[PDB]
């Protein structure tokens, strides 16, 4: 819900989200939905953007509407955050628990530490029930499971409540005399002197060696109560384990591309050389969150978000299927009301006017190159 | 008499000086002044910073020492008509001043950008260094300090006491000369883009801000010009 | 025209600069010469100057005597910086046309982001004809043709005159009346009061809604027309292309380096190990922007500056052809007077006496390999 807003180069070369799926769309309290999907770290990263050395994976929602259970990143678990290579491509898994009724859009995103916010697509989860019956156990290594939701709030509550009345409780002591203006005279016309004595002083004596006493008497009870503690766990986590993803048959060159503006479309060039030995058929682009389908070859089945769904919006000009070893240039047009919904025409307000995506060849067995492509994008007004 | 003609020679001679300067920079800046290693760069550039400096160091002692020497002993009895043609000699200085600090700080500091934002800096005594660092800050520093000598030693306001803001203004764009040792280091060592805002070049705003002091020392001569003389007319 | 006063060991380890061409030596107003080569940023880059992650590919030249028409890095354009890899070997090409007449000493140059220019070598061009004939076209996506040396001077000089008359008319406004002293004596004498009276005020409302308005009609009638901008084209690109170079098939181990001082020659022993199948021969070291030529060895035919150039500055103990399989052990010395022109010998003023150079291996048929050398550079006194 926080895309949209920022610059269309640079949603369109940070990451590219695809193979995303959600486990499901309509869950209930405490129900389990699981996304799952791959990103690739765009080798042409913007030098505005900070390298994703330190990245977080994320989720992109309106508060805890969702608690993130697990996350990973390749395989492993991922609470910190982690470092990520430009050029790779991972795999991810978010784990998500309903814990707030309602129609909520969830983006998996990437957080990287120089860059900000890098949101992937968004997909609307209905979550029903209450709120009330909403637990989030944890077992600890002492052997005793607790609620998230609850625990340790009696006592915080508690030890707040006693502080401030003891701080009401100095404050007031003083306050039960006049306060501002007797005392302002008393101090101007001549010495005061008068309006701190014994037992005031005492009282304070009182106070300052109960505060210190019952500081230290807490701690020691907070120490025999809970006597193994860690602290906070924190730091970057190396080594995430990339894809190792077969080097693609299909080679493309892009021969210039430009979008009308005004417009929803966008228009390219593209030279595209089949390697290999099966006859390959340009089915979708995908350039920031928004896949343009050729339907003739391709179908989504994986529940895309509609409104970042274009079924038929990528139209080639020959789009027959390409024999092993031939060359061919086609125009490869990309048009759909996401294109302007999403603001991905509001590129001629960038500084950097060059677009990034991903595209899909299918096979007549159905099995899928993905390759990437970048070039400058000129815009085109007459 | 009063205001005589000796303003017309101050602006003349710093303006033609100047041109010539300038025009000895256009036929030499390139062709012997590209090549700090050349042997045309030290007949050029190299002997021009030598007499540069020989000679401002000389025209200053022989300046100062004499507007020192001549210096009015007596200054109890000055009639108030010597007392205005002094001060107008002293606002003559004043705007020598203005202009050898226009000359020096607006002019050839901006000519020292344009220059090393379009060629390789080959040494720390470029052309553009040489006549900006050596010649039009001392030219204005010396110009300077001749006004503060002659307000002190011709003026009784600016006499009995050093001018607190005359002071500044004559010491501050002075210490813009030291201040290259910074510009030079800070270019060599810290900072090898030619970011002309680079807070390498700090040195030299911090104390182009003392010329702000001409102010003080402005109303101060205000006050010395309406001593006797004030009038009348104004205020009457 | 800025080298010959860098460190010499900063000359001679950061990019190395070869197979350079110049298209022509001489040229006329408007005419184009193109400048091509190779250039190779070494490995042991030094720790002083930041890595090459930000990059410029810059002529040097006294101002713009040829305006840079196009540059490239690898075959693409590069009109902003760019991310160069160590160790890496780039393909350059720059077109320059000819704008001011005379002769000019025209370098290829490398601007790293932290660490400063990197001068290539450098050629006298010969321009010849008026500067009243240069012409710089070009046409906009609006379907406009301008001449970018005057295209919108007037507009320039028109709206820098008016407001520069705005605001000379509210200062002689003011300053038809007494300035200075009276004004001073009335405003210190007593309340002043009666310097800025009516109209004065009225005046000054004129003049702040004036320039408001102004500004505001301008900004109005400069979007009415021109109504397609763009803000300016910044960022550095990504994923420049190297050269695929392959494997050397010849291994050199520098044994010790030495240099006399004073002198003009520089001594070192190298042990060469000639693998493939083919006799090679050394002819040529390249150490920063000087070319030692074994001359019975090799020729250079390309116009390499002659003050660069040291035609039989290579002498070779035993430049025999070396067999394939064979290891031999040779006094290389590199002599010539441009060791000391260029200050290549001041490398005893370093605080890091360590060389890098190139050194060109030939076989019988003519087909060359590149090695690179590194050593540290031992002065020698007695
Ligand atoms: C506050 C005190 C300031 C003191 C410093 C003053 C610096 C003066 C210039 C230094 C020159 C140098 O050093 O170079 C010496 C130059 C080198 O040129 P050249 O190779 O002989 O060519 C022939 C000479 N042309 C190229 C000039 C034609 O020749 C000279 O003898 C000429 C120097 C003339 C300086 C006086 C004229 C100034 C303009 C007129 C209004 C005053
Ligand atoms: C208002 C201030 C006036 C000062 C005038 C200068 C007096 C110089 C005395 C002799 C010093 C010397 O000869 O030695 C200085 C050494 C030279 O070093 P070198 O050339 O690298 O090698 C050694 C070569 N010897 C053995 C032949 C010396 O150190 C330096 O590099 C410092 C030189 C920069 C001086 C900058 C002065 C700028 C003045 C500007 C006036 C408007
Ligand atoms: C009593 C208070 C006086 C203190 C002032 C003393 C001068 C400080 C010297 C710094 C040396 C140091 O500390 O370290 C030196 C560091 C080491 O960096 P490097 O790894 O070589 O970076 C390599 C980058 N190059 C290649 C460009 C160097 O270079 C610096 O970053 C220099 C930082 C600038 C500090 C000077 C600012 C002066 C302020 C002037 C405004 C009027
Ligand atoms: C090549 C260098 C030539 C410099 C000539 C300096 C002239 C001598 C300075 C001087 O004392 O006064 C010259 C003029 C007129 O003032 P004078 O009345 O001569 O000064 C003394 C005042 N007194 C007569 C009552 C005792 O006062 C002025 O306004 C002269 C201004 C000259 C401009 C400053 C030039 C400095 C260049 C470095
Ligand atoms: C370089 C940076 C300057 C540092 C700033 C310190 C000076 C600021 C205050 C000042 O200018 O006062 C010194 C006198 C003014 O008169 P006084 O300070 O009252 O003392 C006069 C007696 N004295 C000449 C020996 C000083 O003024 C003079 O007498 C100067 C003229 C005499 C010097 C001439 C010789 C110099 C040749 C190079
Ligand atoms: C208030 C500062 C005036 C600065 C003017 C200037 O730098 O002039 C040099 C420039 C040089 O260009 P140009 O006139 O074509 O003569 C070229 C001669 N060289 C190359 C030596 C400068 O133009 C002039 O000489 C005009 C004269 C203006 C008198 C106030
Ligand atoms: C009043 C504002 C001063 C801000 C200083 C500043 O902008 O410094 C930038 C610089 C950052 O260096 P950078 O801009 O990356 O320089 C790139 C070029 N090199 C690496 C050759 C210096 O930081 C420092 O080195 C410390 C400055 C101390 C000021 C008292
Ligand atoms: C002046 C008060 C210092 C209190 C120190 C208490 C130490 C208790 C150790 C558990
Ligand atoms: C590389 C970060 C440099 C930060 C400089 C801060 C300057 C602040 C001046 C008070
Ligand atoms: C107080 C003056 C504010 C001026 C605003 C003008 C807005 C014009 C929109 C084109
Ligand atoms: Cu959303
Ligand atoms: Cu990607
Ligand atoms: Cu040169
Ligand atoms: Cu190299």
């Amino acid at each position: 819900h926080g895309e949209k807003s920022q610059a269309a180069f640079m949603r369109m070369r940070t990451i590219h989200w695809y193979d995303l799926s959600w486990s499901k769309e309509k869950v209930k309290i405490n129900e389990t939905v699981e996304i799952k999907g791959k990103f690739h770290v765009f080798e042409g990263w913007p030098e505005t953007v900070d390298e994703p050395d330190v990245a977080f994976l994320n989720v992109g929602m309106p508060g805890p509407v969702f608690i993130r259970k697990e996350s990973y990143i390749g395989g492993q678990l991922v609470p910190r955050s982690v470092r990520l290579e430009i050029g790779k491509t991972y795999d991810f898994r978010v784990v998500l628990k309903a814990r707030r009724p309602g129609d909520w859009h969830v983006h998996t995103m990437m957080n990287v530490q120089g860059g900000g916010p890098i949101i992937g697509p968004g997909k609307w989860i209905t979550v029903e029930g209450s709120m009330s019956e909403f637990r989030n156990p944890v077992t600890t290594l002492t052997g005793q499971t607790v609620d998230l939701e609850n625990y340790n709030e009696g006592n915080t509550y508690f030890w707040h409540a006693f502080w401030f009345a003891i701080g009401v409780a100095w404050i007031g002591y003083w306050s039960r005399r006049p306060i501002f203006i007797p005392r302002l005279l008393m101090v101007d016309a001549g010495r005061a002197d008068e309006l701190v004595s014994a037992t005031d002083r005492k009282v304070a004596m009182g106070f300052l060696a109960a505060t210190i006493l019952i500081v230290v008497m807490a701690m020691s009870s907070a120490n025999s109560k809970y006597p193994i503690t860690i602290p906070l766990q924190a730091g970057t986590m190396r080594g995430m384990k990339p894809l190792e993803l077969p080097a693609p048959t299909v080679s493309v060159k892009v021969e210039d591309a430009t979008y009308r503006v005004p417009g929803r479309a966008m228009r390219m060039k593209l030279t595209i050389t089949n390697h290999g030995n099966s006859p390959i058929r340009l089915g979708e682009f995908y350039t920031a969150s928004v896949r343009f389908l050729d339907s003739d070859v391709y179908k989504d089945t994986t529940g895309y978000p509609e409104d970042l769904l274009a079924e038929d919006g990528l139209s080639v000009s020959d789009n027959s299927p390409l024999a092993p070893g031939e060359t061919r240039t086609v125009d490869v047009t990309a048009s759909d009301a996401a294109w302007e919904v999403y603001r991905l025409s509001d590129i001629i307000y960038d500084p950097d006017s060059r677009f990034a995506g991903l595209l899909f060849f299918f096979d007549a067995t159905g099995n899928r190159q993905v390759v990437q492509i970048d070039a400058p994008l000129i815009p085109s007004f007459m | 008499l009063l205001d005589k003609k000796w303003l017309t020679f101050a602006l003349a001679i710093y303006t033609v000086f100047y041109l010539w300067v300038r025009w000895y920079e256009g036929v030499y800046g390139w062709s012997a002044g590209l090549d700090s290693f050349a042997p045309e760069f030290e007949t050029y550039w190299m002997n021009f910073l030598y007499t540069e400096i020989v000679l401002e160091i000389v025209t200053a002692s022989i300046l100062w020492g004499y507007l020192w020497k001549t210096r009015d002993r007596n200054l109890a009895a000055l009639t108030p008509r010597e007392e205005l043609r002094r001060n107008f000699t002293h606002l003559v200085w004043l705007v020598a001043y203005a202009w050898a600090i226009y000359w020096g700080a607006s002019y050839f500091t901006e000519q020292d950008g344009t220059w090393h934002q379009t060629i390789v800096r080959d040494t720390d005594f470029t052309p553009s260094h040489i006549i900006e660092f050596y010649l039009s800050y001392p030219i204005y520093i010396i110009t300077g300090f001749a006004a503060f000598i002659y307000a002190k030693t011709r003026l009784p306001f600016f006499a009995k006491g050093i001018s607190l803001p005359y002071l500044v203004l004559v010491v501050g764009p002075f210490m813009i000369l030291p201040n290259v040792g910074l510009n030079e280091w800070g270019h060599t060592f810290w900072f090898m883009e030619e970011l002309f805002v680079a807070p390498l070049h700090y040195g030299f705003v911090i104390f182009g801000w003392l010329a702000l002091a001409v102010m003080g020392t402005l109303t101060q001569t205000f006050y010395s010009f309406a001593q006797g003389g004030l009038g009348q007319s104004l205020c009457e």
